[PDB]
């Protein structure tokens, strides 16, 4: 029962289009390290472990919680995927 | 290089044939009874089919 | 009494009339409960609960 | 031994009708993926604990092991590559060696894949 | 059409039905390989009949 | 079904329906390449005859075709479901001699062929989905200009 | 209060007929020949049945089991099959475009009997729940628009039409109206019924359908 | 056949959420062996990646270090569990591995109706989804606690098992 | 103590239910018969048929066989994986027709495999068991056509291998042609032959009438018997030239031959009365002096169109009646074998003959061994009737030896089983069980052997039935066979016999197997007991006749799934027959005669017998079994005291005190706790690990062979190249392991080492070598682990060198070593565990002592079963042989309740009521009363009805006491249960399936050689399969690339499942597959057939399937 998946649903029209644009996000989360995120750090994931209580590592929960905000924007054709390789892998090592 | 969407299937030529193969294999001898190596015209022969062992 | 039945139609309205996760949440709910609430009373099955009608 | 041919890898196996004899041999081939990251890490752990060594023990190193051109060149071949003698390349291999020994034994990085 | 009248022989690659040594000292072989064996059997003894001149049964 | 006491719904069946009758039979073929008594999916007939018309020649009449789904299995344009299904030693003699080629249409030939099913996730509806964070995504919203004016 | 009666009463475990052969007659059994027996087995499970009463039995009982066991296999012929044709079936189109359509009567003739009746609730939920609608609709004050996604509600608003004479046909979307090229579309498909919502875009439909009808396959004997 | 993956007998869930399975110690390890090893790299014990792997590969000296690591690779994605036959698309859900004593599997009573699942010593399987893309279609339309509803007629799936129903009634 | 129950005492005993195998078996042999007067059936029919073996020629005739002795006992062959056989040796004399050369010799067979005395054999140091096979009894038998309702098609059919089908079938031509070996001829081409020309075809046709036309040809009958003798040569044989002299030797071979015909003595004798005539032989004609007469075609003809007609008497017959079915036994088979493969020597013999030096040839010279030996040995292994034995616990054995399998080479398969050999006939009986048989897709294929069921050397079993007569029980006991049975009138065990007479007027009767309620007088038969209407599982279900067949077949198969327990305990309700099961199962040692127990020695047990002499008896103690099981022989027996002859000394793994304990008596809840025991689930106490209840020991088999490659040989030694301190620990010198070591998954057990495949070094593994210093060493290590998650102790250490006496090994290879892993495991957490009554569960995890439903008296329940399998299972015995369990732990006696004669509602009612008339004297007595909580129960059943309102709580809580119920408090909480809880001893069994098994997952193993897929079952450590329906189930969902990894990545594809082991290990995310491998084997196989496959792109262009590869 993945918090906001009522929400999640309802964002876009069908469920596969929900499942890509997560995947995308959670694996450009990772090529970043989580430093690109649109999420402050009281909202970021948060794990809670006996040795200290870090941010959720899973990225697939990252992304989750990131879309239920709206700040990040998806959908076809959304801008050139030559620039976006550009100002994206450059931005954060 | 391409993205392969299509894949057909078709009658082969003997020429093609040809052209797929590396070599005429003749000798029955699968492989040697003590050597246990591709024999010269053997079906697992190594001479035409390529190495056993990578580059070597 | 909720039994089969009433408890199938519950599951339908209130996925319909509430949501996925909520709904999830209900089910365990009625599933915890229901286990103890059965483990209270036991209700066991003894050869003299089959009881033979007397118009037999 | 010799006399006895091979055997049909369509000779069913146990009692049942599934089960074939080809279909119960593995496939040692082809390096298993966890040899594929086995020996990439050894192939780069070597290099990071290489760049400790001179501009020369380092390179000459390799070369003494193949791992230059892939084939091994000899003694003779590598003193006449730096302008060396038979010899000098000789005792570089040596301490240039056991130099490493003590960033191993140190940093217990590479102190594994002893088989 | 003629191709359907083949005069080569597609012959599989060897690894892709190999014969290989187990456990215990025996090897092991695929059932295509003594086919395509029985196969060039028959099509060299009947080249060393067709030069050899032999009678037409 | 219902007898039994399945609460099976109708939409399942009748798509297996559709795809038992999608197949029609050439009748005078008209002014088509086709020949009398041949054989094909609805869309396919309906599609020349579509153009037909356009064209100015007659459209090629024809008559439903209700059969097996097995069989239709067997005669759907793709040639790898079919032979990945049964009756393999046929199937792959059909297809071969003239020469067909599968566009892995369906799913199953995808899932030989080990590729990206057109299905689901995979479906080239939402495959191509993009996805951007504010920050980056106001990164590149201005870069167009650096192009404009250079 | 009985725990066996209240047991299957309440739907846990149990039905009628196994009932009654534990508190009542297990009922005169079958010969494997096929002519039913012509003589009863009366007791219970609970009293014991006699050694004949118990082989008579094993006759159709040993019978059935093999029947049903053997249906089993036959479940894998009915399902790979619907499999190698659904394959293909996928929701393209959202809109497929099509005036074509079908209707559905709510009340099926009784045989020799006449007179038509009516669906019972799970038979018209059987195939109009998660719909679309054809065309217009009118009945009894709020009359449905074109386009309409029928919902359990919408359905039984439909019987209730129906008992009113005011409604016998339904137009719908079919799949088979549908002219997605190797699939459906969204309108002639329907609620994605596991979500109970319009089926997503991209679906497999068709194929998802495939397993829908194979499930049941072991389940019918008779 | 697949890498990654198992299988094991079946243990009712009582305590156990629809999103929840229980998933044994010694399996989850050698099933996430390519994750851990990673997880280990990270958090010091050992110096890099062979290190870990003949580490614990070797023995049965597993200690609680790895077993906080461990989990801290297991929480978020969820691993999917399957059931032959896989005659409904519910054969096969989703679930949150959740490491447990034993070496039975534990899981949701109420979806186990959707495996054809029983308690006689029934064998259920376990993959793992890999990749981010697939891992994501694994926790939400391949999730178990998500598809709540039968494709085949639009009512539940998950709906109270034989014994919950007697409970809520008595 | 012990109680017996029911009124119907038993007559006669049980048989030795071992005999099916083993006397039917000695028939075959006839070892001590001396080689005279042995019977010429069974192995000496393979001399008698298969001789004198003919060729100026030779007349090499037989003599005899030479019983060989054992070379090594059933033991060492268990251990040196050698089958246990005797070299046969056989005795005959060559002579020349002309030359007169009467010269004799002892040749020699070969040697052939010994039945143990429970009835199985050894083969290969692995002990098989031969099963028994069904079909109709040879003979003839008419049927209405399957082609047309019209008519009645007859047939004929000989013993298998020993001769061809026979069938006449009449075609919608209006002619009858007769169809045999697959092909139709007129039954006119048959009587040319035959002596009966035109006049004899109308002679007594005439009394038929249209009968006669269908047969008259003249196109034929213008043809006499060594005339058209050929004519129906040709068309048999398409081949051989239509020789007048070769259907003068083929045909005659097919039919007047006894030797390549043998019609069964059944089909001679049956066939025999049924269509009123007299032959002689085994043959189907005669061949007299030229032409061949008739002894068979004519005399079944008639009778064929006898029936066709509509005289009475002559009518269809009944292909599953019992009585017309025979059952091929283990010597009977075995012989089977024998013959055919004496045949297979026999012509290997005539061809040895023709040549060589034809003078004076010793039938040494002649005689071969191959031929015959291995021809046996196919059958003693790879046949179907040579299964695998079952040694999981003693009963397993038994059952297992007494299954009768209609499967076998030699008459059906999975597909002509549609209902007829599968459906239980009406005549089953006391014959074959009608319920035990497997639950799979088998069902009704492979059932048991009845109690009292005995099949004789005719194959017609024969069910007992005490003689009757004027109403009175007669002590003659008659063995009446399937087919008789179908004539007289046969009463019931449960009919009303007092003081050895009929009481009602309406009494259980049938005939056929068809109810009748008749007079008292007419019986001329009856049961003699219930026992007989099942097989020995059946009967060991008490209250049997409450549980539904269904769930009760599970009751009985599971028996053997079972596992036997160091601790375990006879059911304290038994049905009176277990006592006999050990005795007859040979698992237990008994007395040979009266004893005097010396020294009892848990090793050597010695009992001095009265007979003077002084015998003792080793011990099995902890001796590995066929599965995991071992065999142990407890001594119950103090160290001295005169025995009784017959009476038991050791015990038996299942057997305690000489009676099947499989289980142990424990006293279950039936309620839903927790929903633990949801759904046939388990719940169990820990109170039960201390007491070490339901515990078992599992042995298993380790062996490595020192391999001789072409590199050379290699040892078995301590020795290793990179091996570290403590991973030698145990191997003190050899490289072995001692006794009693604990070997933990991924520790050793021997030694192997071999040269390694020598390879130059990677480059950075060559400096890698280098820097730390340690050599590749010439030899690498070998030597063989042990299973990941069998952890066990060493206890047979087993060694075999090759050069040692009594040893020969495989033909270039060095010692071995095959050692006993021995592992203790209590009840874990998931493990199989089912009741008497076929139910089924795995334990749902466990429950701590401190919190348990316990009762007043502060016990604590220790298992808690749910009542949901009860009443869709219809499972009522349980719920008896738990309610006597009350009574029973409470008044510390068990019982005896036989399968539908036993304890009823009164009596067990009783039993409960003095079990509470005396519980209550431990609380009123002890210094106690009535509870608070009590009471609350109480108060709910009277609101229920289940206590009677106006009664005290002393009367209520003992109406709510004899329901089988209580009031249960809650070990957790404390306060009771709203509602009472049955409970009570009850037997229950942990079955083979244990998850510490079972269970498995990998993560990068092996792969199949062919295609990079994975390996099935745990044994080759792999991941399971996603095969097909998977696949649809994930295409369902919508999961896309969740489906590419199961197709590429995580399965088979190249540099994909390498990639995501470099991805997954640098922490990172996986690159999309691109060749699946198993794909790509197939493009290259489909190329084999000129097949172009052509990969196309995103525009109809070429594509390379496989990178730069092929390329030319
Ligand atoms: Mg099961
Ligand atoms: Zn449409």
């Amino acid at each position: 029962a993945e918090p906001g998946i009522d929400k999640l649903f309802g964002m876009v029209d069908s469920k596969y289009r929900l499942t890509v644009v997560v995947a995308k996000r959670a694996q450009q989360l990772l090529r970043h390290r989580f430093k690109n995120t649109v999420l402050e750090p009281e909202e970021r994931p948060k794990m809670r472990t006996l040795e200290g209580l870090y941010d959720d590592p899973n990225a697939v929960t990252w992304a989750m919680k990131e879309l239920l905000t709206g700040r990040l924007f998806f959908g076809e054709n959304l801008v050139p995927e030559d620039r976006l390789q550009k100002e994206m892998e450059r931005l954060y090592p | 290089k391409k993205e392969v969407r299509k894949v057909r299937i078709a009658l082969a030529s003997p020429e093609k044939i040809r052209s797929w193969s590396y070599g005429e294999v003749e000798k029955p001898e699968t492989i040697n009874y003590r050597t246990l190596k591709p024999e010269r015209d053997g079906l697992f022969d190594e001479r035409i089919f390529g190495p056993i062992k990578d580059y070597e | 009494p909720q039994e089969k039945n009433s408890l199938k139609d519950l599951v339908y309205q209130a996925f319909l009339r509430l949501g996925m996760e909520k709904t999830a949440r209900l089910l365990d709910a009625l599933k915890y409960y229901g286990f103890t609430l059965s483990t209270t009373s036991g209700i066991t099955i003894g050869i003299d609960d089959a009881v033979i009608p007397e118009e037999k | 031994k010799i006399a006895q041919e091979p055997v049909s890898l369509e000779t069913p196996i146990g009692d049942e009708k599934d089960s074939f004899y080809g279909d119960f041999i593995p496939d040692e081939n082809l390096p298993s993926p966890v040899e594929a990251a086995a020996q990439s890490l050894l192939s780069e752990e070597l290099e990071k604990a290489l760049s400790k060594l001179s501009e020369r023990e380092a390179m000459v190193l390799k070369l003494r092991k193949g791992l230059i051109d892939g084939r091994e060149h000899t003694l003779e071949e590598v003193g006449a590559y730096f302008g060396v003698t038979r010899e000098r390349i000789r005792q570089i291999e040596n301490k240039a060696l056991r130099k490493l020994k003590y960033h191993e034994s140190r940093t217990r990085k590479l102190r594994d894949f002893l088989e | 059409p003629e191709w359907m009248i083949l005069e080569a022989v597609p012959v599989l690659p060897p690894d892709l039905r190999p014969m290989v040594q187990v456990d215990g000292g025996r090897f092991a072989t695929s059932d295509l390989n003594d086919l395509y064996r029985r196969l060039i059997n028959r099509n060299n003894r009947l080249k060393k009949l067709l030069a050899q001149g032999a009678p037409e049964i | 079904y219902r007898a039994q006491g399945v609460k099976l719904h109708d939409k399942h069946i009748e798509i297996v329906v559709r795809q038992m009758l999608k197949y029609v039979e050439v009748t005078d073929p008209g002014d088509s390449r086709l020949l009398e008594g041949q054989v094909l999916e609805k869309w396919d007939v309906e599609a020349l005859n579509e153009r037909l018309i356009a064209e100015g020649k007659v459209p090629v009449a024809w008559k439903p075709l209700l059969m097996g789904v097995t069989k239709s299995a067997l005669s759907t344009k793709s040639w790898l479901s079919a032979a990945s299904f049964q009756n393999t030693t046929h199937v792959l003699t059909e297809a071969a001699i003239a020469g067909k080629k599968d566009e892995l249409i369906g799913l199953k030939e995808n899932v030989i062929l080990g590729r990206l099913i057109p299905a689901g996730t995979g479906s080239d509806f939402v495959r191509f989905t993009q996805v951007v964070d504010q920050r980056t995504l106001k990164a590149i919203e201005e870069a167009r200009k650096e192009a404009v004016e250079a | 209060f009985n725990p066996l009666y209240v047991m299957a009463q309440s739907g846990a475990r149990g039905n009628p007929q196994q009932i009654r052969q534990l508190c009542g007659m297990r009922g005169l059994m079958q010969k494997p020949s096929g002519e039913t027996f012509e003589v009863p087995v009366r007791s219970s499970f609970r009293e014991g049945l006699t050694v004949l009463e118990y082989f008579i039995s094993s006759h159709g009982a040993r019978k059935g089991g093999a029947d049903t066991a053997l249906r089993t296999a036959d479940s894998g012929y009915l399902t790979r099959k619907l499999v190698d044709v659904a394959h293909e079936i996928v929701v393209r189109e959202a809109d497929c475009g099509t005036t074509n359509y079908i209707s559905v009567p709510l009340f099926q003739m009784d045989e020799v009997t006449r007179t038509l009746r009516l669906r019972k609730r799970s038979d018209i939920e059987s195939g109009l729940y998660g719909r679309v609608l054809a065309r217009e609709v009118e009945a009894l004050g709020r009359r449905l628009e074109e386009g309409r996604y029928l919902s359990l509600e919408d359905v039984h608003f439909l019987i209730k039409a129906a008992e009113a004479g005011e409604v016998r046909e339904v137009p719908v979307r079919s799949p088979l109206t549908c002219q997605t090229r190797y699939g459906v579309c969204q309108k002639c498909y329907g609620y994605d019924l596991s979500m109970a919502r319009p089926v997503s875009i991209g679906e497999a439909v068709g194929v998802v359908a495939a397993e829908s009808i194979g499930e049941p396959g072991t389940q019918l004997t008779m | 056949r697949v890498d990654y993956s198992g299988r094991s007998v079946i243990v009712v869930g009582p305590q156990l959420k629809l999103h929840q399975c229980g998933l044994p110690k010694r399996m989850a390890l050698e099933l996430f062996k390519p994750f851990l090893l990673k997880k280990m790299e990270e958090k010091a014990f050992a110096p890099n990646v062979k290190a870990a792997r003949r580490m614990l590969e070797r023995q049965r000296d597993i200690k609680d270090e790895v077993w906080d690591a461990l989990e801290e690779v297991i929480h978020g994605k969820v691993v999917l569990l399957n059931r032959a036959p896989t005659l409904h698309r519910l054969g096969i859900q989703a679930f949150q591995p959740v490491l447990v004593e034993g070496q039975s599997i534990q899981l949701h009573p109420l979806v186990c109706e959707a495996f054809n699942a029983d308690f006689d010593g029934d064998q259920m399987a376990v993959h793992v989804p890999l990749s981010s893309f697939a891992q994501a279609e694994a926790r939400i339309q391949m999730l178990s606690a998500h598809n709540l509803l039968s494709p085949a007629s639009g009512e539940p799936l998950a709906k109270p098992s034989r014994d919950i129903i007697l409970g809520l009634y008595y | 103590e012990i109680k017996r129950f029911g009124r119907i005492r038993e007559v006669i005993p049980l048989p030795p239910l071992t005999e099916i195998q083993v006397e039917s078996y000695k028939k075959a042999l006839q070892a001590d018969v001396p080689p005279e007067k042995r019977e010429n059936v069974g192995i000496q029919a393979a001399f008698k048929e298969t001789f004198p073996i003919e060729e100026g020629g030779l007349v090499l005739d037989f003599l005899e066989y030479r019983i060989g002795d054992p070379p090594f006992s059933q033991d060492e062959c268990r251990e040196k994986d050698l089958t246990y056989q005797a070299p046969l040796y056989a005795r005959l004399q060559l002579i020349h027709k002309d030359t007169g050369l009467i010269k004799e010799d002892e040749v020699f067979l070969g040697h052939l495999p010994l039945m143990t005395e429970d009835g199985s054999f050894i083969i290969n140091g692995a002990d098989r068991v031969i099963v028994s096979q069904i079909h109709r009894s040879p003979g003839v038998y008419f049927t209405p056509d399957p082609a047309r309702p019209g008519r009645y098609i007859a047939s004929i059919i000989p013993l298998p291998k020993r001769g061809p089908w026979i069938d006449l079938e009449v075609e919608a031509s209006g002619v009858v042609t007769m169809k045999v070996n697959k092909r139709k001829f007129p039954l006119v081409l048959l009587l040319r032959v035959l002596g009966y020309d035109q006049e004899t075809l109308v002679r007594e046709l005439s009394a038929y009438g249209d009968l006669v036309q269908g047969l008259l040809d003249e196109a034929v009958l213008a043809m006499r018997p060594e005339e058209a003798m050929v004519r129906l040569f040709t068309l048999l044989r398409p081949g051989d030239p239509p020789k007048k002299d070769k259907a003068l030797a083929y045909l005659f071979g097919l039919l007047a031959d006894p030797k390549r015909y043998d019609l069964g003595e059944a089909g001679r004798y049956k066939a025999e009365e049924k269509l009123g005539v007299g032959l002689s032989g085994r043959t189907l004609v005669r061949f007299e002096d030229g032409e061949f007469k008739d002894e068979v075609f004519l005399p079944t003809l008639r009778y064929l169109f006898a029936l066709t007609a509509g005289v009475p008497g002559h009518e269809v017959d009944d292909i599953d009646h019992l009585g017309n079915r025979r059952i091929r036994t283990v010597g009977e088979l075995m012989a089977d074998q024998f013959r055919v493969g004496l045949a297979r020597l026999a012509r290997g013999v005539r061809e040895r003959m023709v040549m060589g030096s034809p003078d004076t040839l010793t039938p040494a010279k002649l005689v071969n061994s191959r031929p015959l030996e291995a021809a046996l040995r196919e059958f003693f292994s790879r046949s179907q009737l040579s299964q695998f034995k079952d040694e999981t616990n003693p009963l397993s054995s038994l059952r297992h030896k007494r299954r009768i399998s209609a499967l076998g080479p030699g008459g059906l398969t999975r597909e002509r089983a549609g209902f007829d050999v599968r459906d239980v006939h009406r005549t089953h009986y006391g014959r074959i069980c009608p319920v035990e048989t497997p639950e799979g897709a088998n069902i009704g294929l492979i059932t048991s052997l009845a109690a009292y069921a005995r099949v004789d050397a005719l194959g017609f079993i024969r069910t007992p039935y005490r003689r009757v007569k004027n109403g009175v029980v007669t002590e003659e006991v008659v063995y009446m066979t399937a087919s008789e049975e179908d004539r007289y009138t046969i009463a019931q065990a449960n009919t009303p016999l007092e003081g050895d007479r009929i009481a009602t007027d309406r009494v259980v009767a049938r005939r056929r197997g068809e109810p009748v309620i008749v007079a008292p007088e007419e019986v001329e038969f009856m049961d003699v007991s219930p026992k007989q209407v099942f097989s020995l599982n059946t009967n060991l279900i008490p209250f049997l006749e409450h549980d539904d067949a269904n769930r009760a077949l599970m009751g009985s198969n599971m028996q053997t799934q079972a596992v036997p327990l160091i601790r375990a305990q006879a059911p304290v309700v038994m049905t009176g027959l277990e006592e006999r099961v050990v005795r007859d199962s040979l698992a237990a040692l008994y007395a040979e005669e009266d004893g005097e127990v010396v020294k009892v020695d848990g090793t050597r047990i010695a009992v001095r017998y009265e007979d003077g002499r002084l015998v003792e008896h080793p011990l099995r103690r902890y001796a590995r079994s066929n599965q995991g099981t071992a065999f142990d022989q407890r001594p119950r027996v103090r160290v001295g005291q005169r025995v009784k002859k017959g009476d038991l000394l050791a015990d038996g793994p299942a057997s305690e005190e000489g009676f099947l304990a499989l289980g142990q008596n424990v006293l279950v809840a039936i309620m839903p706790f927790d929903g633990y025991n949801f759904e046939d689930a388990i719940v169990i106490s820990e109170e039960l690990l201390k007491r070490d209840f339901y515990t078992s020991i599992h042995i298993e088999r380790y062996e490595i062979e020192a391999r001789d490659t072409k590199l050379g040989p290699e040892r078995i030694t301590r020795d290793i190249p990179h091996l570290s301190e403590a991973a030698l620990r145990d191997l003190d010198e050899e490289g072995i392991v001692r006794i009693g070591a604990e070997v933990k998954p991924g520790d050793i057990l021997v030694g192997r080492t071999s040269f390694k495949g020598e390879q130059e070094p990677s480059p950075e593994e060559r400096l890698l070598r280098s820097i730390f210093g340690e050599k590749a060493r010439d030899v690498k290590d070998t030597s063989l682990r042990v299973p990941p998650g069998e952890g066990g102790i060493v206890v047979g250490r087993l060694r075999l060198r090759r050069g040692d006496p009594g040893v020969e090994l495989k033909p270039g290879v060095r010692e071995v070593v095959r050692v006993f892993v021995a592992q203790k495991r209590k009840l874990q957490v998931g493990d199989k565990l089912a009741n008497r009554h076929g139910n089924k569960g795995v334990v749902a995890k466990i429950l701590p002592v401190e919190d348990m439903p316990h009762l007043p008296d502060g016990t604590p329940v220790d298992v808690i079963l749910n009542p949901l399998g009860v009443p869709s299972r219809m499972n009522l015995g349980q719920i008896l042989e738990t309610h006597l369990g009350l009574a029973g732990y409470f008044l510390g006696q068990r019982y005896i309740s036989p399968v539908f004669d036993g304890a009823t509602e009164p009596e067990i009612k009783e039993l409960l009521a003095e079990a509470f008339n005396l519980y209550f004297g431990k609380r009123q007595g002890e210094g106690f009363g009535v509870d608070k909580r009590e009471k609350e129960v109480l108060a709910r059943a009277e609101k229920l009805g289940l206590v009677s309102p106006g009664k005290s709580p002393e009367e209520q809580l003992k109406e709510l006491f004899d329901l089988g119920k209580v009031v249960l408090y809650d070990g957790r909480t404390g306060e009771p249960f709203e509602g009472p809880i049955v409970v009570g001893q009850m037997f229950i069994m942990k079955l083979y399936h244990m998850v510490e098994d079972k269970m498995h997952a990998r993560s990068t193993g092996p792969y199949s050689l062919i295609t990079q897929q994975p390996l099935g079952g745990k044994a080759q450590f792999g991941g399971q399969r996603f095969g097909e329906m998977e696949v649809w189930a994930l295409e369902a969902y919508g999961a896309a690339h969740t489906l590419q990894e199961m197709l590429t990545i995580k399965s088979d594809d190249i540099e994909g499942r390498n990639a995501a082991y470099q991805a997954i290990i640098k922490g990172e995310d996986v690159p999309e597959p691109s060749v699946p491998e198993s794909f790509r084997v197939l493009v290259k196989e489909l190329q084999a057939l000129a097949l172009d496959v052509q990969t196309l792109d995103e525009k109809d262009n070429p594509v390379d399937i496989f990178e730069g590869l092929a390329s030319k």
